[PDB]
């Protein structure tokens, strides 16, 4: 049941975004706000080699069932970064509780948004292709950088990254949910 | 005899995540500016551009069309201030389309008194979204907040409408004169300016 499912992606979806915001935002007041880490983090995105509709008109131009996988793409290739961001700020002596909540939180839904994801693919597109060919995250040397101002900015990008890509997500999941169910006619 | 000061772009908006705007302020103490050029690149390309329309927001703007704008992809932009003594340059600003969303009011708000048989009577307000925001592809997502109070009361009641186009207030005062506003935000974004105001009576008889 479609519907359902969809309803529930978009909750979490909607969610995780703004988690990610409140998380970009917390980290740069108390650790970059004086700083051209923004100047930095130009480019930087483990995503940015995938092919993505950057506006409403290649997303109305871009296949369906090539849509969801982009999704189920993005949400997989984050399972590992997301992973790393845990990992390394809970082993923090005095770890700043506010920003390690929200990364243990989008950690737990972004996997349930991705089961979610997998069955509205299998319902949606039963006979799939299964096949991962998610783009790889391979950043964990520079978070675990000795050099603070290097280390702080691997961070700030890793946050400016998820700030985009959840909200990318998001807006797909609504495109599709819009297209899929609605005809296009929210 | 003076060079302009050094110009600030201190705003830039998008109404519908399809264009955006953006808006300069010339520097104080410097020289009067006889030109300004706005100049940006986007992340991933080198490429510089020209601002392509300083027309449509008006004075000190510089408007970027659907051709132009997208989302997901810093705008790194600079504004040069010049006059045959010399010129200026601002900082660069740093972009994202995705962040800076903040729609224009809703549009179209219409309220009624509603007395149906022997159950509880209400006011039910109406409206629309505002016209450019494209809610029907999924594109674009907007939430709606009301307003409303008597004239003189300290407070607004404030009712939160989700993603409806329409309402229903129910325990208001007999005889009480109301003003109500809309306005509404995206999912991700700021929210609008509210709109005018109507105005409803609300009966004795209520
Ligand atoms: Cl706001
Ligand atoms: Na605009
Ligand atoms: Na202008
Ligand atoms: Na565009």
């Amino acid at each position: 049941m479609l519907r359902d499912l969809f309803d529930r992606a978009v909750v979490l979806s909607h969610y995780i975004h703004n988690l990610s915001s409140e998380m970009f935002s917390e980290f740069d007041k108390r650790y970059t706000h004086g700083r051209g880490f923004i100047t930095k983090a130009i480019n930087s995105c483990h995503t940015s080699s995938l092919a993505t509709p950057e506006d409403k008109e290649q997303a109305q131009q871009m296949n369906q069932k090539d849509f969801l996988s982009l999704i189920v793409s993005i949400l997989r290739s984050w399972n590992e970064p997301l992973y790393h961001l845990v990992t390394e700020v809970r082993g923090m002596q005095e770890a700043p509780e506010a920003i390690l909540s929200k990364a243990v939180e989008i950690e737990e839904q972004t996997k349930r948004l991705l089961e979610r994801m997998e069955l509205i693919v299998s319902q949606v597109h039963p006979e799939t292709k299964e096949n991962e060919i998610y783009p790889v995250w391979s950043g964990l040397p520079s978070l675990q950088m000795a050099d603070e101002e290097s280390r702080l900015s691997a961070y700030y990008n890793l946050l400016h990254c998820l700030r985009r890509d959840s909200h990318k997500i998001d807006n797909y999941l609504k495109l599709l949910k819009c297209r899929i169910i609605h005809n296009n006619n929210c | 005899m003076l060079p302009p000061g050094k110009p600030e772009i201190f705003k830039c908006r998008s109404p519908n995540k399809e264009t955006f705007t953006c808006w300069w302020r010339p520097g104080t103490d410097g020289g009067l500016p006889t030109n300004y050029s706005l100049t940006y690149h986007r992340e991933g390309e080198t490429l510089m551009h020209e601002c392509p329309d300083y027309i449509t927001g008006g004075p000190n703007s510089c408007h970027f069309g659907k051709q132009y704008t997208s989302m997901w992809r810093t705008y790194i932009m600079m504004v040069n201030a010049t006059n045959q003594m010399g010129s200026s340059f601002s900082d660069e600003l740093y972009v994202d389309v995705t962040y800076i969303v903040q729609p224009d009011p809703p549009l179209e708000l219409a309220v009624e008194v509603k007395q149906p048989e022997d159950r509880k009577p209400y006011l039910w307000i109406k409206w629309s979204p505002p016209t450019l925001i494209d809610l029907k592809t999924g594109w674009f997502t907007l939430l709606y907040e009301i307003r409303l109070k008597p004239e003189k009361a300290a407070e607004w009641e404030i009712h939160f409408a989700g993603q409806q186009t329409e309402f229903k207030i129910l325990s208001l005062h007999p005889g009480q004169k109301y003003l109500v506003q809309v306005r509404c935000k995206p999912d991700a974004g700021y929210w609008s300016a509210w709109s005018p105001a109507t105005f409803i009576q609300i009966p004795s008889d209520f």
